[PDB]
RNA sequence: CGGAUCCGUAACUUCGGGAUAAGGAUUGGCUCUAAGGGCUGGCAGCCGACUUAGAACUGGUGCGGACCAGGGGAAUCCGA
RNA sequence: AGCGCCGUUCCGAAGGGACGGGCGAUGGCCUCCGUUGCCCUCGGCCGAUCGAAAGGGAGUCGGGUUCAGAUCCCCGAAUCCGGAGUGGCGGAGAUGGGCGCCGCGAGGCGUCCAGUGCGGUAACGCGACCGAUCCCGGAGAAGCCGGCGGGAGCCCCGGGGAGAGUUCUCUUUUCUUUGUGAAGGGCAGGGCGCCCUGGAAUGGGUUCGCCCCGAGAGAGGGGCCCGUGCCUUGGAAAGCGUCGCACCUUUGCUGGGGUCCGGUGAGCUCUCGCUGGCCCUUGAAAAUCCGGGGGAGAGGGUGUAAAUCUCGCGCCGGGCC
């Protein structure tokens, strides 16, 4: 029933100004500008639609204020990759190195005869 | 501001260097000891008047305590 | 509940654009929107993203294929001839 | 029934992801508090750095200082390996019950550290001590 | 004429349309009836939204009572 | 011919800066560090520069004040970015184990060694968590339109209180009002394509609609993100209607009630999230910032304490329009 006005010189409902109306202790409604929501980082080559867990989802310039404990995970590739792809890469690396060892000993056993 | 719940840290903050202002607010079954510092305003609330009447004298003298109301 | 006699997906166009044009576009309107069986996952989730781009919903293994179908009858025989030439006389 | 306390076992998920663990005691049926089959293992935390001919003995003694750890793990979070490390681990210091006491855990970790370095200095089983690049 | 509810909708056609085709009946007011839900306990008790359908009574056949608002059909020529 | 023009990476010796090491000189309490000159190693600009007062872009809200100003002035409460050379104070890294001796014991002494943090099986958590060239990745950084759900404001009803209107008759009636900002903590609520036990078909649980399941469903137990909602510090002493004591260029101060109990909704607006549809339309870059991999190097070496701190505080400044 009470129509209020903007507080800044911006007069266009663009993306830079997102106002939510709030009630002051003085018994009146007024707009408050909200910072754009920050999205959590996504892994590299891991699960595509799933963002990373345990990492704070906030604007990039805010990460200067956050501590390292609230920006990464304790495991290897904490804030860069997801949990599935880490063990995937571990198993892949171990298995391909075992296959290299296998092909090396195969070349050796073929050389010992030919 | 910062709310203080324990009995040992509010006095340590009140005996600091930037504790220039200490105010006492009396309310209905509530007593608030607000100590103003350079960055924050530490508030300790208590519902017992007996624990307040004996604690008001425990403040360090010379800090310009202002009893509100 | 049969709602249309002969016209199918191209019933959204209505009475415009002629009859033979709708009959010709319906054949590929059936295919470009129908889900296909993923040759890697095994599920019927192969919705096309853009022209010639087909990505799955399970593993998201995107593949480049035909513009209106998952694979073209020309590329099939091209792959067959490529395999034949590879096996003949050791590539 | 091939997983024995002799072989080496990689760690897939966890804080020590891929840290060259060796099983101290495997429980395949499962305890009462843990219905899943598991295996108490001991692994290396920080691998020893590279040594050369130009780096002196005072530098080799610093590089050889390694950090170990002890931990129980589920079979789904670990992968066995055909390699094996033949080092005697007395079950008195390293036990499944030391996880309730920080001093006992420190004692077990300190025992595992020396047990690992005495096998590392002789040069046997260099694959267990070289870091897996993944 | 013009909204809404209930029946009925032709020639032609690319079978998608024509179509609100065309042509008909009702519409107020005040009392009612029936149906359409949720919550608590080992089938019962309370809580609140307005929608539909039917009937009775009644006003000098007046009821979209102001405002709001598709005339229609049969054909030719051209342009999809 | 020429004022000049085309051209913007092309036909260019188009990086003047830094990590470290060495030689040499200088200054501050020459103990120790800060600089200067030279040598070695390393280092793709995607080419200077301009281009948005609606694009990207860190960080202030509540009350009061004038004849003309308000996120600017005052009060009160916060926050962002930079500085620390004789490094401001605390907490981490920092303090343990083995042998022998003395002491009844608690403990003390001599040698050696460890100590660049911990916990949970996990998804992950905490008060901090050594890091040089380099490399990798994310955020910045995304189209339009249907649906559905959550939150808030406004609207509606019922009760209570203050004030106001009608009362020839009726009406516990009608009208105005009935509060918690940024910031920090906790708890509801929402989302998860996140983990563990176990594996189903007589198929299952599910949406308004689809969709999902052996590449692990139903069920049970946990974790993560937003928490614009609720309570608390701010916070009732300000603000606002009410009946008053001084006073008409000295006008402040009284005490009460306000932070009262609730409910409903295909209701309107804003926001958040899930999902679907549309294609010969795929719906912007850059600056700033973060995380990870690598391990060149640095650090006291032990019942004394350093390399470093993205932790809790404290000090100083933020120019111009
Ligand atoms: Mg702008
Ligand atoms: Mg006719
Ligand atoms: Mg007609
Ligand atoms: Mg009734
Ligand atoms: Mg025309
Ligand atoms: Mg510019
Ligand atoms: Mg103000
Ligand atoms: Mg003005
Ligand atoms: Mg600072
Ligand atoms: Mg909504
Ligand atoms: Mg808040
Ligand atoms: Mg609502
Ligand atoms: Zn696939």
């Amino acid at each position: 029933v009470q129509r209020l006005t903007y507080r800044r010189r911006l007069s266009y409902n663009t993306a830079s100004n997102k106002t939510r109306l709030s009630r002051t202790p003085g018994n009146r409604i007024v707009y408050l500008y909200t910072k754009k929501v920050g999205k959590a980082p996504k892994s590299a080559c891991g699960v595509c639609p799933g963002r990373l867990r345990g990492v704070r989802a906030v604007r990039p310039k805010v990460l200067m204020r956050l501590s390292k404990t609230q920006k990464h995970v304790s495991r290897a590739y904490g804030g860069s990759m997801c949990a599935k792809c880490v063990r995937d890469r571990i198993k892949r690396a171990f298995l391909i190195e075992e296959q290299k060892i296998v092909v090396k000993v195969l070349k050796a056993q073929a050389q010992s005869q030919k | 501001p910062r709310k203080i719940e324990e009995i040992k840290d509010f006095l340590l903050t009140a005996r600091r260097k930037d504790a220039k202002s200490v105010k006492i607010k009396k309310n209905k079954d509530n007593v608030k000891f607000k100590v103003r510092c350079s960055r924050y305003l530490y508030t300790l609330v208590i519902t017992d008047k007996e624990k307040a009447e004996k604690l008001k004298q425990s403040l360090p003298p010379g800090l310009a305590v202002k009893d509100l109301k | 509940a049969k709602r249309t006699k002969k016209v199918g997906i191209v019933g959204k166009y209505g009475t415009r654009y002629g009859a033979s044009l709708r009959k010709m576009v319906k054949k590929i309107e059936i295919s470009q929107h129908a889900k296909y069986t993923c040759s890697f996952c095994g599920k019927t989730k192969m919705k096309r993203r853009a022209v010639g781009i087909w990505h799955c919903g399970s593993c998201m293994k995107t593949v480049a294929g035909g513009a209106w179908t998952y694979n073209t009858t020309s590329a099939v025989t091209v792959k067959s001839a490529i395999r034949r030439l590879k096996e003949l006389k050791d590539q | 029934k091939f997983m024995k306390p002799g072989k080496v076992v990689l760690v897939l998920a966890g804080r020590y992801s891929g840290r060259k663990a060796v099983i101290v005691k495997n429980i395949d049926d499962g305890t009462s508090d843990r219905p899943y089959s598991h295996a108490l293992v001991a692994g290396i935390d920080r691998y020893p750095r590279k040594v050369t001919a130009a780096m002196g003995k005072k530098k080799i003694a610093k590089r050889s200082k390694i950090k170990s750890f002890v931990k129980v793990y589920n079979y789904n979070h670990l992968m066995p390996t055909r390699y094996s490390v033949d080092i005697p681990l007395d079950k008195t210091v390293v036990n499944k019950d030391v996880f309730r006491d920080p001093a006992l855990k420190r004692k077990a970790r300190r025992e595992a550290k020396v047990k690992f370095e005495e096998r590392y200095k002789t040069g046997k089983n260099k694959w267990f001590f070289q870091k897996l690049r993944f």
